């Protein structure tokens, strides 16, 4: 009622004002609570009734900030759970919503557990006396690497973000588990990609073509490690999954304030100078060797096949 | 005599053998205040390149070329004994001094070979004042050909390569590409120029100013936006270090990995070089040979934590920020020398003779 | 030679040693082969001899005129200096390693380096080391003016009231080749301060620089830092 | 406690004439958004429970245009109160107001209400409360400032402020203005009173975001010379040994706040809004949610609404914003500029650093640099504006006719240099 759409504009004011929740995995559940508050506070009888309340609702969400795509496919999710579950009916108006919230509990049961599946399988895929290279910080990949080092020894080159330099943050979370991680530039990453052996970095969103926009300059790792031949790991879970295809829509990057590159004492040369700041980057997917979700390793030509079984082709446009 | 600067910090165990030093401490602290041992002049540009005032590599080597006329003018000759090995033998520990304080370029090498060819060429017949005085008009001569000349033929050759209305990348800080871009806005054709900075030095900043100055329209961004700009760049120029001797582009660390995005989005790039600035070494990666600067510059304020403020306590963290890397030259397209216009590969048959 | 070290006595040897020993045992110590030492005659015109009796390795000491002033001092050795001129006092024990000074004036290559050690408020610029404007209310009607060149070029100023002068300072040629051919000025310390603090806001120009420590403090003319000169020789000779 | 706020929605000053003599300068549209649209939005991302909206001049439009705005939902988080009166007419009218009907409580925000800004409050708020913990109500008012060199064309010449500051504890002890002063002059018992240090600040950028107090308001009812802020300040620091009430300052380096007062102000901070200098707060984001301003961003910051219609040639090369239903035509040049909603541009046109609000026309062959076209005004075909030209409200140049370089012409006779008809003359 009114504590709902009052919970649904914090919400939204806070995705469209700044960076609430902190990590991207709070705010998958985050958008899974809201969306389980608001299939239990509203009234229905036809399923398209629900889906139509649930896609005016997650427009304006997807509509708040559109480089958040988790609350999105979040959302679309949510919406194919609600049509397998009005068409495994149909072949119901409280069976049906309380195993909509079963469903939906289930899927916050698995996705609760997904950095932990996710480091279970990083010993796989790292051997002793190994040069990692990461870009950015990420809660997957430190995850990831901070598993695998309980039985390993290895090298991390993790590199910083110029714009503002998110990697030291897991520099200093990656030392206090010894894992002799090396801090540099990123214009540096070709300088020291002959000697890194694998690269292993996390991503913000995976798009349809197993493509993934991620943090600036890793669309530069990619063409590095493309050069090199060396493998890449996408530490991503399964709710980075979107169906958007890379061109389609505007609003790719996420422009931020000039301020992290060009500060603001620099002088009149402000008002005849162009500085942007692109906090995402786009990589192809044939620049992508390996994509390590909950489920396992996969490779980027069956992506569209995860699409396919996580969303509905209705549902794209939302 | 003279000691080692003290290695700051735990080096990389890949860069075992390059040196790396801290800009916090002074090789001067324990060194007298009148200058005894090593020239006054070479202990004030040994003191002014340890502590970054001078970092160009044409400026460094001015002021080495600089410092060494205060050198000559300031020789005494002692008895019996000839000038074309006691100069040699006394400016070799100046040489060594300068290498202490911070590893010099390629630049200020050839400059010390130059140097070195010119003092055993003096006669013996001459007197002192006249040989001083050669010595002097051939440092003047060799600073006045190389850098300036060399500088106008590069922007003449430049001049004739930038069209209107394209789109230029330029990186870091150098005289040449600055001097070429005013060059070519003030003899008439319009352009815009982008510009790729990268951390810790943020150098870039310093082209940015000139190239407003000037009356440039000019985009600033970092590395990592290369990415996003490339797709509306047409040409990408570079300010090269050294040249070496299998076509290799010595230069800012991220020259090579502009190179690289460069060619991925099928951008053309020029190197712009003066010939002095070739070099016999050779090399193939960017790790045999390179300088490490101080790994306490790396940390930076963003907010109220700075992750890297402690970082010796962390025993396992090593902190590297190299100054040099090498492109090779299947990237690279121009060569802009002040001989001409020549490829990548041509470099070292047409440098040699 | 690099620099020549001249100390001056303007109008004393009371302590567990000479009075002139110390500023010449710091120059003695890092280096300073030759020293140039100018005597007193305000109070007595017979200490040219009581400046000859010390133990340092080579002195030229002078004797001068009653009225007489700092910048007359250094004026009347202007055809026997060649170098750069390095100044002291004689009532200036200090403890900071002096070689900071003559970083600041290598590394930038200054016009003018001074050190203080905390009436006379300076500005100098945020980043501590080149100073910007100095003036204190004796020769001040007004309360205080800055030129608006020096806000634009250096928009923050920090300010400092107690900071007192130590009279260690650091000219070079050109500097003291205006001072002689301007004999207008009387007190270095507030004449060559001040005029060249007014012509450093001028580019090609010149630099002035400070060091501000925090280990000891410099001494008076009068008797009122005559008490400090023993407590800090008491504890800090001990390694001199 | 709740964090109140009171907003002055009439800027007492004489400055946007004759602009503001149709509507007032709080609603004048930066691009296409009105200031007090930007105002509302940093008080409410700031987060500020209940704001005080004070306006004398033209108020009823200014209550027409903000009751159906976001900040008047019943749903939105910032409730907002419409306070009008005829009487007052200055800043230290409104805050005598403010004590004489005991609305705030403790620590409200004064602000003006033309104010662009996505400054976070809350660390200094926090240090404001700090202080008035400590000192036991002893600090009064903590200026917020941004840190910017005096070479920016944000700051004016008109408004260029030095202050006089102890950098330890952060209190502001000397402040002046620099307009029409090449010298500046600063007292001496500054330092003598406080020998622990003392620094002066010329790169302190003025944002008019001071943090307040219930005394701010007892200070302004107990002395009735104080009009606005700056005589509030000057009489509170000259004045130590009665009233002592010092006041703090705080500093900020990585956001962004600037308002405006003239021409200048809204040009550059305009400039500054298109070149996204106040993130969150971009022409794209819609902060304030009306179909009528959704825009599409491109590269080189080109701002496009829906059903623009680029004709064939025309050129938009960097910070170009276009309203919802404008249509441009062809073979045209435009850059530096605002477009507002539902235009209409001819053929061969050069657009540059001009600022066209809602309704405008062009016609074919015109060149407009450093303009400002207000509602529905038109140009004819053979024009050209000389930079900082404006017209405003309807008016109508002759084909075949250009403006000097200062050039305000609108429909009323004295407030403006010329009259606007059909002809350039007459």
């Amino acid at each position: 009622g009114s504590e709902l759409s009052e919970r649904i504009e914090s919400f939204v004011e806070t995705l469209k004002r700044g960076g609430g929740p902190r990590s991207s995995e709070e705010m998958a559940r985050e958008t899974l609570g809201l969306l389980r508050q608001i299939i239990t506070d509203h009234r229905w009888s036809n399923a398209g009734e629900l889906m139509e309340l649930i896609r005016r609702e997650g427009r304006r969400m997807t509509a708040a900030q559109p480089s958040e795509t988790t609350v999105g496919n979040m959302v679309r999710r949510v919406l194919k759970i609600i049509r397998e579950e009005y068409g495994r009916l149909h072949g119901h108006y409280a069976q049906l919503q309380s195993n909509i919230i079963e469903a939906i509990n289930e899927l916050l049961v698995e996705l609760e557990g997904t950095m932990e599946n996710i480091a279970a399988q990083a010993l796989e895929h790292i051997h002793s006396n190994e040069v990692i290279m990461t870009i950015g910080f990420s809660r997957t990949v430190e995850a990831f690497l901070k598993e695998a080092a309980r039985k390993r020894k290895f090298h991390v080159i993790v590199a910083e973000c110029a714009p503002f330099c998110q990697g030291h943050e897991m520099a200093v979370n990656l030392s206090k588990a010894g894992i002799e991680t090396t801090v540099m530039t990123d214009a540096a990453i070709f300088a020291v990609m002959s000697r890194v052996n694998k690269v292993i970095i996390g991503t913000k969103t995976i798009l349809a073509n197993g493509a993934l926009r991620a943090v600036t300059g890793t669309h530069t790792l990619a063409l590095a490690a493309k050069h090199h031949s060396t493998p890449l790991i996408v530490c991503a879970p399964m709710f980075k999954l979107s169906p958007q295809f890379p061109n389609e829509e505007d609003s790719f990057h996420k422009f931020v304030a000039p301020e992290e590159v060009l500060p603001f004492t620099e002088g009149d040369i402000l008002e005849k100078v162009s500085v942007h700041c692109p906090v995402f980057d786009y990589v192809p997917p044939e620049l992508i060797t390996l994509f390590i979700s909950n489920i396992g390793g996969n490779a980027p030509s069956y992506i569209y096949r995860l699409m396919s079984e996580l969303y509905h082709p209705d549902d794209h446009v939302l | 005599q003279v000691p080692t600067r003290k290695d700051y910090g735990s080096k990389v165990s890949l860069f075992s053998h390059l040196p790396q030093y801290s800009r916090q401490n002074s090789l001067t602290q324990f060194m007298s205040i009148p200058s005894s041992v090593i020239h006054p002049a070479m202990v004030r540009l040994g003191l002014q390149y340890s502590q970054g005032l001078v970092s160009g590599s044409n400026a460094r080597c001015i002021a080495l070329l600089r410092a060494l006329q205060q050198v000559i003018q300031d020789y005494t000759t002692p008895p019996n004994e000839e000038l074309s090995r006691d100069l040699v033998n006394k400016l070799k520990p100046y040489m060594s001094f300068l290498t202490q304080c911070r590893p010099l370029s390629a630049s200020m090498h050839n400059a010390i070979k130059f140097l070195n060819k010119e003092i055993t060429s003096v006669g013996s017949s001459k007197r002192e004042e006249e040989a001083k005085s050669e010595l002097r008009a051939a440092i003047d001569r060799y600073v006045q050909e190389k850098i300036v000349l060399a500088a106008q033929a590069i922007s003449r050759f430049a001049y004739q390569k930038i069209s209107n209305g394209d789109v230029i990348l330029v990186y870091g800080c150098s005289s040449l590409v600055s001097r070429i871009l005013q060059e070519a806005w003030t003899e008439g054709r319009r352009f815009r120029v982008v510009v790729v900075d990268s951390r810790p030095w943020l150098e870039g900043r310093h082209t940015l100013r000139s190239l407003v100055h000037a009356g440039v329209p000019a985009s600033y961004l970092l590395i990592p936006a290369a990415s996003y700009v490339l797709p509306e760049v047409s040409k990408v120029l570079l300010g090269a270090h050294a040249l070496l001797a299998n076509g290799s582009v010595m230069s800012r660390v991220g020259t090579a990995q502009l190179a690289l995005v460069a060619r991925a989005h099928n951008v053309p790039v020029l190197v712009c070089c003066e010939t002095y600035k070739f070099c016999e070494r050779v090399q193939t990666d960017a790790f045999v040979s390179n300088e490490l600067d101080d790994p306490d510059d790396l940390q930076c304020k963003r907010g109220e934590h700075v992750a890297l403020a402690n970082w010796q306590n962390h025993a396992s963290l090593r902190l590297l920020n190299l100054v040099y890397d090498v492109t090779p030259p299947e990237l690279v397209d121009l060569v802009i020398t002040e001989l001409g216009m020549i490829p990548c590969s041509s470099v070292p048959v047409v440098l040699r003779v | 030679m690099e620099f020549q070290a001249v100390v001056m006595a303007v109008g004393l040897p009371v302590g567990n040693k000479p009075l002139i020993w110390y500023p010449l045992n710091l120059l003695e110590r890092v280096g300073f082969e030759e020293v140039i030492v100018v005597t007193t005659r305000d109070v007595q015109k017979a200490l040219c001899a009581e400046f000859k009796m010390k133990m340092k390795p080579d002195i030229v000491c002078i004797p001068d005129d009653a009225d007489m002033g700092t910048a007359d001092s250094l004026r009347y050795i202007y055809p026997k200096l060649k170098t750069d001129v390095l100044v002291l006092s004689c009532d200036l024990i200090t403890d900071v390693a002096l070689h900071e000074v003559v970083d600041l004036f290598r590394a930038y290559d200054a016009s003018l380096a001074m050190l203080m050690r905390k009436r006379d408020f300076i500005g100098v610029d945020s980043t501590g080391k080149r100073l910007l404007f100095m003036a204190n209310e004796a020769d001040l009607d007004e309360e205080l003016v800055i030129k608006g060149s020096i806000l634009q070029k250096h928009p923050r100023i920090r300010f400092h009231t107690g900071l007192v002068d130590a009279h260690l300072y650091c000219l070079k040629k050109y500097i003291v080749d205006f001072l002689m051919e301007n004999g207008s000025i009387t007190s270095i310390r507030s004449e060559l301060i001040p005029y060249l603090v007014r012509k450093q806001f001028s580019l090609k120009s010149l630099d002035i620089y400070s060091f501000i420590k925090e280990a000891n403090t410099l001494n008076l003319a009068p008797y009122d830092a005559c008490w400090n000169a023993c407590r800090g020789d008491r504890w800090e000779d001990l390694s001199r | 406690p709740p964090l109140q706020a009171v907003l002055v929605a009439d800027s007492f000053d004489r400055r946007f004439f004759p602009i503001s003599k149709d509507q007032p300068r709080v609603l004048l549209p930066l691009a296409n958004v009105a200031l007090i649209d930007y105002t509302l939005e940093f008080l409410t991302a700031t987060g500020v429970q209940e704001t005080f909206v004070f306006c004398c001049w033209k108020a009823a439009q200014i209550k027409e245009h903000l009751l159906k705005s976001k900040w008047c939902r019943p749903t939105s988080l910032n409730v907002v109160r419409i306070i009008t009166s005829e009487l007052y007419r200055s800043l230290g009218d409104v805050l005598r107001d403010v004590d004489a009907k005991a609305l705030v409580r403790s620590d409200f925000l004064l602000v003006y209400g033309d104010v662009i800004s996505n400054i976070n409050i809350t660390r200094a708020l926090e240090e404001h409360r700090l202080r008035r913990k400590l000192e036991k109500n002893v600090s009064v008012m903590t200026m917020i400032f941004k840190e910017s060199s005096p070479s920016h064309p944000t700051r004016c010449h008109e408004d260029n402020v030095v202050v006089a500051v102890d950098s330890t504890t952060n209190r502001v002890l000397h402040f002046q203005k620099t307009q029409g002063l090449r010298r500046f002059a600063f007292p001496l018992s500054l330092f003598q009173g406080s020998s622990d240090g003392v620094e002066v600040r010329y790169d302190l950028l003025d944002c008019h975001i001071s943090i307040c107090s219930p005394q701010v308001a007892q200070l302004f009812t107990d002395n009735f010379d104080y009009q606005t802020r700056d005589d509030f300040v000057r009489g509170l620091l000259v004045n130590e040994e009665i009233l002592g009430n010092q006041i703090h300052m705080h500093v900020t380096a990585k956001e962004y706040g600037a308002r405006v007062s003239n021409l200048h102000m809204y040009s550059a901070v305009c400039a500054d809004v298109i070149r996204r200098w106040v993130y969150p707060l971009t022409p794209e984001a819609n902060f304030t949610d009306s179909t009528t301003q959704s825009c599409t961003h491109s590269r080189h910051n080109i701002y496009r609404g829906p059903e623009v219609s680029l004709g064939h040639g025309s050129i938009l090369e960097e910070n170009v914003l276009l309203g919802s239903g404008t249509v441009i035509g062809s073979n045209c040049f435009i850059t530096n500029s605002v477009i507002g909603p539902g235009c209409h541009i001819g053929d061969n046109v050069v657009l540059d650093q001009t600022y066209l609000w809602q309704g405008v026309r062009v016609a074919a062959g015109a060149q407009i640099h450093q303009s400002l076209l207000c509602d529905n005004a038109e140009v004819k075909e053979r024009v050209t504006l000389k930079p900082r030209s404006v017209l405003t409200s309807q008016v109508v140049v002759g084909p075949n006719i250009t403006l000097p370089e200062g050039s305000v012409i609108s429909l009323h006779p004295p407030d403006a240099e010329e009259d606007e008809d059909d002809g350039e003359f007459s």
